[PDB]
């Protein structure tokens, strides 16, 4: 059975650093374009990031272009997102998605209401 | 030649009777009245002086009744020499063309079975290449019948042929080149009409296309063969071409040339109106305008206004050498490597493999 | 109609050389 | 509350997870490897259904093994005889995009159903004349996916906002409601008595259910992603399964645990529908690189191939007595196999 | 306290899947094997029909 | 006795092959059209200017069947398999908009929309650029590079309104036009505009360029294009 567990957060001085882990499960991590989400709260959810099978296309949303940065390991099956800079307004709850099918380039995940190939997340606070 | 030695004399030897200083007589040429001394024997050329000439209706050769004596002016020499023997270049430039529309032949019976077989390619389109593609075999299996009845091997037999077997492949092999310049002219017609009124049924047109594509050169074919066996027959069919019939049949060949090429510019303004908007160019309007050349038959209108006299056997290599070939090329350009046949034909390969 | 006027252009050049061999008799 | 109660789940998986590894005695390929195999065989197309206009998604046989039903974009629903390859009807729809077609067992009433979010139900005894909307069923939310007949009064009906359905075509009510999944249903397939049905939805699950208490018995999990075909073993107690991902499976109802796993190397497109031949020995897997592979349900090797095909197949129908086989695809074109 | 509702759901829907039996994986796969072997004969594609019975010629 | 029942399996499909041959020459008579326009002012105000919500309308005596998607869930990949024969889609707009953007990059990258055609809509842009225009802080916080943007001279810029609110609104029409042209390979094509105010010319818009995907689609299969 796929699941995916988060790790890392809690709580930083505004302007820190911090790294994020992303746990898999039961499927070929070489084949799925992964990616993040956050969501704040009293908002909708929001994406923030992607990285490709290989690691080659890599974005990233416009306000947090930059002081982010996304890696990923197909030896070791996890997903990396290091921050740095942290901001008062970034304080959210981060999930970690993979989109639905192998071999493919689009994605149909940003949504809330399970879509059921993420994670239920870890808090980040600031 | 042989015959008319005896059938212009027998009537000579009837109008030597009917017909004296000088006697009456057939000097292997023409017969003759026992004429008056002195007086001036002037009669017209025979039938053999109107080949010479299109101005033939001066040729006159005259004799005195001195008896009789020579020709004043002599005979072959007033018309019949032409200031060498050009054998080689009729020889040749037949025998171009029979290999010519040869290659295309073989290589439009195996590119017409893969349109009608693999099933895919069922669409409108090509359920109008396929009677361009038919009308190609239908323009060479009636010049070979036509080239068949030309093998002479002897003068005296086809000088004197008039049989109706060779009206008829004559007017079978009319019918089977203009039908090859009227389903030129629907290919233009119909990727035009795709591109300018694009809002109308498919099946509309196109089985309203088709009657014009054959049954239209089929009234004309007639109307020009019903001006000549009621009219004006005297050989089987070729070498008459008297510019009053001609003109029902070269005139709406030409008519469909100045016709199609209007729709030839009338598209690569369109094509260039997409090619030009920012969604280089003149290397995707080479193999765009190129690939249309043999489509449209584009290459009759260099010939098409200037007379035939004029321009005098240069447009022969031109338009034997090169339309000859324009069949082949048809079948190269859209069926043996079309774009969608070629990831079609990996399917049956691989599959059956 | 360019292969009509070849079936004209050589039919015609072919009745010649008939006169021809014709009247090398009457030469 | 929620932390140690997410535990509770977990050490109630963890609990579970275990038990089917204690119940694994052997892999089924050591106890199959003696069975002589079927190698080198392969069919041919006899018929070719051509009649409809846009691209095909279902189609259902039916109980004589002789009609068969075809459901297409176009807003028409086709009845064909496959014996002398005629249309017996054509009817018209109310709304086009239709993504499933139903046939009674009993012969006597055909349903489809799409993104206007209506089950509806047509008559084929029809003695007043013509074909007819009988009746139509309104009360999902989502869009509809399957169906499939029980008798001429209730049908089971798999949609896209995670519910299925048990209805009662006379009051237009729904008799239970199955609340298990959590993505889009996809697939159902009925026991071969109608005691149990299974059903495969976007989340990767395999739900196992009761028609009498609406409640789900077992979850199975073995895919990684989502599901777009299930279809039954012909006793009762498997299933097999197309996700996604290019794989098949095989599920026992007893042992509560995957058994077998079909995939190659070179097949990495997606499976669009299954379906058991009459033994159980044939298993069919329809593709998206065009070509029905079959595949043997005892060896997990791709025995034959079917590949006649245009488009991507949709839909992939066994008559029950197992003398031919239907599919149909994207290009409006529905070869009968055989 | 909605999401700690059907949270309360999934523990009872991993209650009723943890009390049935369970059955060993060979036993459960034979009667598979069994019933290959005596339906083999009646199944019309896995072994070639004669042009008689097919109705589809 | 059997060709008893063999006529009549003959005569109903005559009488049924009459009736497709009238349906199959409407349906290629009509283009469909596709709405998934997440707005609501979008979805609503052209239809004037269940499961599904069908509005029919001719404009030249040429039929359009638009098709606004409506009682449905918030995933996608299963009902966006039901559009890939259509004409045209028409993607209306109203952090909204990388939302926007990340949907509409997925559209253009599907296995089976892959030669679909997307007319592209801007609504609200007196209402989303102004409105940043009065507030100063919008655009930066969701994007970097406006503050590098220059407006490209090659635009033809409305006389009288805010030329940063035209700075904006060729700013967000360059940002759909970087995904449409990379890699999309001449089978499908983008068409930005927007009207959003007016009753006017809004299908027409959408009706000489329905005209251009066909004439462009001919084209393909002719080697030329």
């Amino acid at each position: 059975q796929v699941q995916l567990q988060e790790s890392g957060g809690g709580l930083v001085q505004p302007g820190g650093s911090l790294r994020l882990s992303c746990a898999a499960s039961g499927f070929t991590f070489s084949n799925y374009k992964m990616n993040w989400v956050r969501q704040a709260p009293g908002k909708g959810l929001e994406w923030v990031s992607d990285i490709s099978q290989s690691g080659a296309s890599i974005s990233y949303t416009g306000s947090v272009k930059g002081r982010f940065t996304i890696s990923r390991d197909n030896a070791k099956n996890t997903l990396y997102l290091q921050m740095n800079s942290l901001k008062p307004e970034d304080t959210a709850v981060y999930y970690c998605a993979r989109c639905p099918a192998p071999f493919t380039r689009d994605c149909f995940d940003v949504t809330s209401t399970t879509y059921a190939y993420r994670g239920q997340g870890t808090q980040v606070t600031v | 030649d042989d015959k008319i030695f005896k059938k212009e004399q027998a009537m000579c030897l009837e109008k030597i009777q009917r017909a004296p200083g000088c006697p009456g007589m057939w000097d292997n040429i023409t017969c003759w009245k026992p004429a008056h001394v002195g007086e001036m024997v002037l009669v017209s050329c025979p039938e053999l002086f109107r080949i010479f000439n299109p101005d033939q209706d001066m040729g006159v050769v005259s004799r005195n009744c001195t008896g009789w004596s020579e020709p004043f002016p002599h005979y072959f020499d007033a018309c019949g020499f032409d200031e060498g023997d050009q054998d080689y270049y009729y020889l040749s430039v037949k025998a171009l063309y029979t290999v010519g529309y040869s290659l295309s032949l073989v290589a439009l019976l195996l590119a017409m079975v893969i349109l009608c077989r693999f099933r895919k390619l069922h669409c409108t389109r090509n359920f109008i290449h396929m009677n361009l593609f038919v009308s190609f075999m239908l323009r060479a299996i009636s010049v070979f019948i036509k080239d068949w009845i030309l093998y002479a091997e002897q003068d005296s037999n086809h000088c004197f042929i008039s049989t109706v077997e060779c009206k008829a492949v004559m007017v079978f092999f009319h019918y089977c080149v203009v039908s090859n310049y009227f389903w030129l002219f629907i290919e233009g017609l119909y990727l035009f009409t795709l591109l300018v009124e694009t809002f109308f049924p498919e099946r509309r047109y196109f089985y309203w296309y088709t009657i014009i594509g054959w049954g239209a050169p089929l009234v004309f074919v007639t109307v020009w063969a019903t001006l000549r066996l009621y009219f004006d027959d005297t050989g089987c069919w070729d070498m008459n071409d008297s510019t009053a019939l001609w003109w029902v049949i070269k005139g709406p060949v030409v008519g469909s040339i100045m016709v199609n090429f209007v729709l030839f510019i009338g598209i690569i303004v369109i094509l260039v109106q997409k090619l030009q908007s920012p969604d280089s160019i003149y290397l995707r309007l080479a193999r765009s305008t190129l690939l249309l050349i043999p489509l449209f038959g584009i290459h009759y209108t260099v010939f098409a206004f200037s007379p035939e006299n004029v321009s005098k056997r240069e447009r022969l290599v031109f338009e034997l050498g090169l339309g000859s070939f324009q069949g082949f090329v048809v079948a190269v350009l859209y069926c043996f490597l079309n774009g969608e046949v070629q990831a079609e034909i990996k399917r049956k390969w691989r599959s059956w493999k | 109609h360019s292969d009509g006027i070849f079936t004209d252009s050589y039919s015609r050049y072919r009745k010649q050389m008939a006169v021809k061999k014709y009247l090398a008799a009457v030469l | 509350e929620l932390d140690q109660l997410r535990q509770e789940a977990e050490q109630l998986k963890n609990q579970i997870r275990d038990a089917r590894k204690a119940c694994a005695d052997a892999t089924l390929s050591q106890i199959t490897n003696n069975i002589d195999p079927v190698g080198r065989i392969q069919m041919r197309t006899r018929r070719t259904l051509r009649g409809h206009l846009a691209k095909i998604y279902a189609m259902h046989w039916g109980t004589d093994s002789r009609l068969l039903v075809s459901a297409s974009q176009d807003g028409k629903l086709i009845i064909w005889d496959s014996y002398t390859t005629n249309k017996v009807h054509a009817i018209p729809l109310r709304s086009s995009w239709v993504m499933t077609c139903a046939y009674a067992p009993s012969g006597n009433y055909v349903a489809c159903g799409g993104l206007d979010n209506i089950c509806s139900i047509y008559n084929l005894k029809t003695r007043e004349g013509n074909v007819r909307v009988s009746r139509e069923l309104a009360g999902h939310t989502g869009y509809l996916s399957c169906c499939r007949f029980l008798d001429d009064n209730q049908i089971v009906t798999s949609s896209g906002d995670t519910t299925c359905a048990l209805w009662d075509i006379e009051t237009g009510q729904q008799t239970t409601t199955f609340t298990g999944h959590t993505g889009d249903v996809m697939s159902l397939s009925l026991a071969p008595d109608t005691r149990l049905f299974v059903s495969g939805a976007c989340d990767a699950s395999a739900k196992l259910w009761d028609v009498r208490e609406g409640m789900c018995r077992q979850t199975f999990t073995g895919h990684e992603s989502d599901i777009n075909a299930i279809c039954f073993f012909p006793n009762g107690n498997a299933f097999a399964t197309g996700s996604d991902d290019a794989t098949c499976r095989l599920f026992d109802l007893r042992a509560d645990q995957e058994l077998m796993t079909y995939s190659h190397d070179n097949i990495i497109c997606g499976i669009t529908s299954v379906s058991f031949s009459k033994s159980g020995r044939l298993l069919l897997a329809g593709y998206d690189d065009f070509n029905c592979n079959v595949w043997d349900a005892l060896k997990a090797d791709r025995a034959g191939v079917l590949a006649g095909h245009d488009n991507r197949v949709s839909c992939l129908g066994v008559t029950d007595d197992g003398m031919a086989v239907a599919t149909g695809s994207w290009d409006s074109f529905l070869k009968i196999w055989n | 306290t909605a999401s700690i509702a059907q949270a309360r759901k999934l523990v009872e829907q991993l209650k009723m899947e943890a009390n049935i039996d369970r059955i060993k994986v060979s036993k459960a796969a034979a009667d598979l094997m069994a019933y290959c072997e005596a339906h083999a004969k009646e199944d019309p594609l896995l072994t070639p029909v004669p042009a008689s019975e097919n109705p589809f010629r | 006795d059997q060709r008893n029942e063999e006529k009549a399996q003959r005569e109903a499909n005559k009488k049924i092959e009459k009736q497709l041959q009238k349906d199959k020459q409407v349906y290629r008579a009509t283009h469909r059209l596709l709405l998934l326009g997440a707005g609501e002012s979008g979805k609503n105000t052209i239809v004037k200017q269940s499961g599904i919500f069908e509005t029919k309308f001719q404009v030249d005596k040429v039929n359009f069947h638009m098709f606004d998607v409506g009682a449905q869930r918030d995933e996608r990949r299963k009902w966006i398999q039901c559009f890939n024969d259509v004409t045209a889609i028409i993607f209306v707009v109203a952090n909204r908009l990388q939302a926007a953007l990340k949907l509409f990059d997925s559209i253009w990258n599907n296995k089976w929309l892959r030669d679909t055609s997307v007319i592209l809509f801007l609504n609200k842009q007196d209402l989303l650029a102004e409105k940043v225009l009065a507030g100063k802080s919008k655009i930066e916080d969701y994007f970097p590079e406006f503050a590098r943007y220059t407006t490209p001279e090659d635009a033809t810029p409305e006389p009288g309104e805010d030329p940063r609110v035209t700075r904006a609104k060729y700013f967000i029409r360059d940002e759909f036009l970087r995904i449409s042209t990379a890699s999309g390979d001449g089978r499908h094509y983008c068409y930005p505009h927007f009207t959003c105010a007016v009753d006017t010319e809004n299908i027409r818009r959408v009706f000489n360029d329905c005209r251009d995907i066909i004439q462009r689609m001919h084209l393909r299969q002719y080697e030329l294009l």
